[PDB]
């Protein structure tokens, strides 16, 4: 289960896309379909989404209810409707589509009509229009690193976009381990305004997940190789590096309800929750979801019925099983003065880093 | 003391440590106010009153230094990581109070060296379990997401190698002959042994890969396009291995080191090969639909139109050889007839 997404209206439906990231380990003519599960009945998927090729990443769109957009292994971009499922209504042109498997697929919420930005392994980043796929993506950007006269194209494995950050700033994580921010401009097609960890922040392994806490937009944590790091908006180096971990961390996401605690899922099948409110030095707790490696972790936002924000977390195993874990009420519920304490500690850490 | 006030470590526990540091900075200012007032004095050689003040001031500096040693020791234990502890040392690099703080630093250096021993052992133990899976190309392998398996092993080795050597540059920075310490020397021997094993594995991969690249060159030269089954459903016969070899070369450029020999021409046309395959794929899908989706009554009614296309594409399949591609013209005639 390469990517897991949550229903925008509430945590009642989860969309999971299945594909094999191993190079040439996928059997010829293997099944390439996406199933959207329902919390009420877990025996089988409520609806089935059929695509020409396996979809690496599928995410829900808040702007249009029950609309799912995914990136195929071939690099084709497809859109499905949650209510009817079946075949995909919108498919991008193959040749004009970016080469290699899609790495990340996200929906830009700052538009009258939903738009999707796709970052993948060809070292390019493209912005697409759902209403008018037309002749390829509207904007094409190659992730050159180091500027100057030395240009090397490095594939981007992570794309981070937030409403608080706005449409102006896009966060991208390269295969080399550096993070590049691209700012869309009416005047010039694309600008790589900031390079993150060019010298001291380079990750040993390619960055897989880049996320920013919902409570504070300025602080965003990138999970790369053994240990995920947290960087401030204007500092090239990471503000805080947390320990080291067994195997590698496939995906780490901030808790929407509480800024202080962020969850990282390792490739050893163990998920560990890091809470900075109580102890910065050690993991709050470690849980083994399954023997199989955890490919990705998604945390629900907003909510309805008996489920509050951050109560349910969905983690996708390498085996293909998807498990929803109900977090403890104390962990999800904001603790007294958590927002004030985290801001003071983060600002203090940022000041120490500047010195 | 002025430098100490500016320091903002912001590591592990916060504010309470800063408040203690702020009081220590104030404590130094209070001593300056006593000494700072300097009634009479003015460093007179004849006056011995200043010397008495110096001794009182000497005790105050020692009290300030003693508090700094305690706070510094607590912070080092709190970080719990070699990188985190090292960062704290850089902040206080100019704040060491000579011998008072220096004695505490020696105790800190052995603890930091011990931590690197655990990381080296953990990397090595992880490496051995990971190495067996990578060689057999087993599922849930160390290589991240999807990448060429032979190319990925070299990239994976580099990530492990980078983690091991990040501390060594920082370690060489430490003064007071920490190198002389036998414990430090033992850790260095362990690090050298781990690096040598990784290179051999990389050399086997690159060595074995080099031989595979020579075999792969032949596959591109003699694949062509092959039609299979009773129905003439022509499909690209480009060896799936070629795709891995071409994608394999791009990863090597990202990891630098030494590029393959004679794989450049393939990498030179790598962009062209991708464009040609997409164009070739579209006509093949179009050419198969007419071949097998045609109605039974339709084919008999106009056999000549379908047969001419087959005769037209019959030479094209024979023509196929990645050695020289004239598919743009081949494509224009084939797409228009298809």
């Amino acid at each position: 289960v390469s990517e897991i997404s949550w229903h925008p209206e509430g945590p009642t439906k989860v969309a999971v896309s299945y594909a094999i990231m191993r190079f040439q380990q996928m059997p010829e003519k293997m099944p390439t379909q996406a199933y959207v599960w329902d919390l009420l009945n877990p025996n089988s998927p409520e609806i089935k989404l059929m695509s020409p090729s396996a979809v690496t990443n599928i995410s829900y769109n808040q702007k249009i209810p029950d609309q799912i957009g995914g990136g195929c292994y071939n690099g084709l971009l497809a859109v499905w409707d949650g209510r009817k499922g079946e075949n995909p209504i919108m498919i991008s042109p193959v040749e004009n589509s970016h080469y290699e498997p899609v790495t990340h697929f996200h929906w830009l919420m700052s538009k009258t009509g939903s738009e999707c930005v796709t970052t993948s392994t060809d070292g390019k980043v493209m912005w697409w229009d759902t209403r008018k796929f037309e002749a390829g993506p509207v904007e094409k950007l190659n992730i050159i690193e180091g500027l100057g006269e030395n240009e090397e194209i490095i594939g981007g494995t992570a794309l981070e976009y937030n409403v608080e950050a706005g449409p102006s700033k896009f966060l991208i994580g390269t295969e080399s381990g550096s993070i590049l921010t691209a700012n869309k401009k009416l005047k010039k097609p694309v600008e790589i305004t900031t390079r993150y960890g060019l010298d001291q922040g380079r990750h040993l392994g390619p960055v897989y997940s880049i996320n920013r806490s919902n409570q504070n937009p300025k602080y965003f944590l990138s999970v790369g190789d053994w240990s995920c790091k947290i960087w401030v908006e204007d500092l090239k180096t990471p503000i805080i590096r947390t320990k080291y971990h067994g195997s590698y961390l496939s995906d780490g996401c901030w808790s929407p309800t509480r800024s202080g605690a962020f969850f990282l899922v390792r490739r050893d099948g163990w998920m560990d929750v890091w809470d900075y409110y109580y102890r910065q030095n050690e993991i709050a707790f470690s849980h083994k979801v399954s023997d199989s490696p955890l490919t990705c972790i998604k945390i629900n936002q907003t909510g309805g019925a008996y489920h509050n924000s951050g109560k349910l977390c969905a983690i996708g195993d390498q085996d293909g099983t998807v498990t929803i874990l109900e977090l403890c009420d104390s962990l999800y519920t904001m603790q007294p003065k958590e927002k004030d304490i985290i801001n003071e500690m983060f600002e203090r850490e940022y000041r120490k880093e500047k010195n | 003391f002025n430098k100490l006030e500016k320091i903002e470590l912001g590591g592990t526990k916060g504010k309470t440590l800063t408040e203690s540091i702020a009081q220590i900075f104030k404590e130094f200012e209070e001593a300056v106010q006593a000494f700072t007032s300097v009634s009479y004095d003015i460093m007179n050689i004849a006056e011995k009153k200043f010397d008495d003040d110096f001794y009182e001031f000497r005790s105050k500096i020692k009290e300030l230094e003693r508090r700094l040693a305690s706070v510094i020791t607590q912070g080092f234990d709190d970080y719990d990581t070699i990188y985190g502890r090292f960062k704290l040392l850089d902040n206080f690099e100019g704040l060491l109070t000579r011998p008072i703080i220096a004695d505490e630093l020696e105790k800190k250096h052995i603890v930091l060296l011990e931590m690197y021993k655990q990381d080296l052992k953990q990397v090595q133990s992880i490496f051995l379990e990971g190495k067996q899976f990578v060689d057999s190309m087993h599922e849930n392998a160390p290589l991240f997401l999807n990448m060429p398996p032979i190319a990925g092993a070299l990239t994976w080795c580099k990530s492990l190698r980078d983690r091991i050597q990040e501390p060594i540059e920082k370690l060489a920075q430490l003064g007071q002959g920490i190198t002389e310490r036998e414990e430090y020397k033992d850790v260095q021997k362990l690090y050298t042994s781990i690096t040598k094993s990784i290179k051999d594995y990389e050399d086997q991969k690159i060595l074995s890969w080099e031989k595979e690249v020579e075999d792969s060159s032949q596959d591109k030269l003699k694949q062509t396009l092959l039609c299979k089954d009773e129905n003439d459903l022509i499909k690209v016969n480009f060896d799936p291995s070629l795709v891995r070899l071409l994608k394999e070369v791009k990863y090597f450029l990202l990891l630098r080191l030494e590029v393959p020999t004679t794989a450049k021409d393939i990498y030179t046309k790598a962009e062209t090969y991708r464009t040609q395959i997409v164009a070739l794929d579209m006509i093949v899908d179009n050419y198969n639909h007419i071949k097998t989706c045609l109605l039974p009554v339709e084919e008999p009614l106009v056999k000549k139109k379908i047969q001419d296309m087959e005769e037209e594409v019959k030479p094209g399949i024979e023509e196929i050889r990645w050695k020289s591609t004239n598919i743009d013209q081949f494509i224009s005639k084939s797409k228009s007839i298809v």
